[PDB]
């Protein structure tokens, strides 16, 4: 049967597995298709990474407003696009 | 720049 090798979790995955890739400072979301070539795709669409952080759709987190002395709470959005919103607290 | 936000990769010809 027909399988993936991803190099960056060194694990071997099945058509249709989905998991975790660390690359670039970022999380990916793969998925192993692979159209017998081992093809993966990996997407950072659906995350977002704020602040050197990493989140996922509907994930909250605060962190501190560059100057003001107050904090914001962010929510990540998505929308294909890897975007999130800010408001203060 | 982040110019995609996705990549596909498969097997090396070689």
């Amino acid at each position: 049967e027909e399988t993936c090798f991803d190099k960056y979790t060194g694990n071997t995955y099945r058509v249709g597995d989905t998991y975790e890739r660390p690359k670039d400072s970022m999380i990916w979301d793969c998925t192993c298709i692979g159209a017998g070539r081992g093809r993966i795709s990996c997407t950072i669409a659906n995350r977002c990474h704020e602040g050197g952080q990493s989140y996922k759709i509907g994930d909250t987190w605060r962190r501190p407003h560059e100057t003001g002395g107050y904090m914001l709470e962010c929510v990540c959005l998505g929308n294909g696009k890897g975007e999130w919103t800010c408001k203060p607290i | 720049s982040i110019s995609y936000t996705d990549e596909i990769e498969e097997e090396d010809y070689d």
